[PDB]
């Protein structure tokens, strides 16, 4: 009388988020013929769990 | 930026960059085997021994 059990379990996760923020300027004809401002911002987050 | 032809002609670029890349891998394997054998083949003393 022989027997056996197998019980595999496989649970995987992922949370791959992102951000991208940009600003701008460019007030330039009068009292200052030119000055320009722009910022950039990018953020990532990738978290896997198995 | 900046310019003029009368009193105020300049230049500026205060460019900046901030990047921070962090990774964190974390792996954890665990194995655990247990296995046990048994045999018997019995023996009795005769009811009339001395």
């Amino acid at each position: 009388v022989q027997e056996d059990h197998v019980r595999s379990s496989f649970l995987l996760d992922n949370q791959n988020s992102q951000n991208t923020v940009t600003a701008s300027a460019g007030i330039a004809f009068l009292n200052i013929v030119n000055f320009k401002v722009e910022t950039d911002y990018i953020s990532q987050t990738s978290l896997t769990k198995d | 930026t900046e310019l003029a032809l009368f009193s105020r002609v300049n230049g500026k670029f205060s460019t900046e960059f901030q990047r921070m890349k962090t990774l964190q891998v974390k792996d954890q394997a665990v194995t655990t085997r247990v296995q046990v054998r048994n045999r018997i083949y019995t023996v009795k003393t005769t009811p009339t021994s001395e």
